[PDB]
């Protein structure tokens, strides 16, 4: 397979608003699999944060940002978007966009690729 | 007195029976019956199992 | 042929559903190779398809 992820959007905000992330996909995979975000802070590990079908029928967030993020897929651009609100501290990080090439998901440890690490600040 | 003898069908049967016994082993596999490792699971990787 | 999105998932050897069942069904033993791509510009249309 040959997958490449262009990541666009982050900057810096304001604790409480509102950004903008964007991932688009393009080359040809094995299958119509999953895709995700990954968070990773500075000094700390890489963890995920959610996933969705390609679908858009079943979707998995993480614990930590439930009712807080989410993501959601074009209808004329193959482009997933996300939205979230009510930004805190912790959520300055990186952010990259990733691609699961399975049909079904099952745990967030195998990850096919990765993308451009995207840095989003938060602070007054 | 006739411990030899007594032996040589001692062997033999235990032997056999062992044999017969390993056929339950799971080695290593989901299921030892043949109808879970088929109807359950796809046969392109149920032919591994 | 054309096909509904979701459906790809059903073009594969042992796949079941409607297409996988009435209208296009592979062998066990397949090989060879299937290309999918979108086509929401051309095959489908505002006008009604």
């Amino acid at each position: 397979s040959a997958v490449q992820l262009q990541a666009s959007g982050g900057g810096f905000v304001q604790p409480g608003g509102s950004l903008r992330l964007s991932c688009a996909a393009s080359g040809w995979a094995e299958t119509f699999g999953h895709m995700g975000w990954f968070r990773q802070a500075p000094g700390k590990e890489r963890e995920f944060v959610s996933a969705i079908d390609w679908w858009d029928t079943v979707h998995y967030y993480a614990d930590s940002v439930k009712g807080r993020f989410t993501i959601s897929r074009d209808n004329s651009k193959n482009t997933v978007y996300l939205q979230m609100n009510s930004l805190r501290a912790e959520d300055t990080a990186t952010y990259y966009c990733a691609y699961w090439d399975m049909d079904y998901l099952q745990n967030s440890i195998p990850v096919d690729y990765w993308g451009q690490g995207t840095q989003v600040t938060v602070s007054s | 007195a006739l411990g030899k003898l007594q032996d040589v069908v001692n062997h033999n049967a235990q032997a056999l029976n062992t044999l017969v016994k390993q056929l339950s082993s799971k080695f290593g596999a989901i299921s030892s019956v043949l109808n879970d490792i088929f109807s359950r699971l796809d046969p392109p990787e149920a032919e591994v199992q | 042929f054309v096909i509904r999105g979701d459906e790809v998932r059903q073009i594969a050897p042992g796949q079941t559903g409607n297409i996988a069942d009435y209208n296009y069904k592979l062998p066990d033993d397949f090989t060879g190779c299937v290309i999918a791509w979108n086509s929401n510009k051309l095959d489908s249309k505002v006008s009604g398809n």
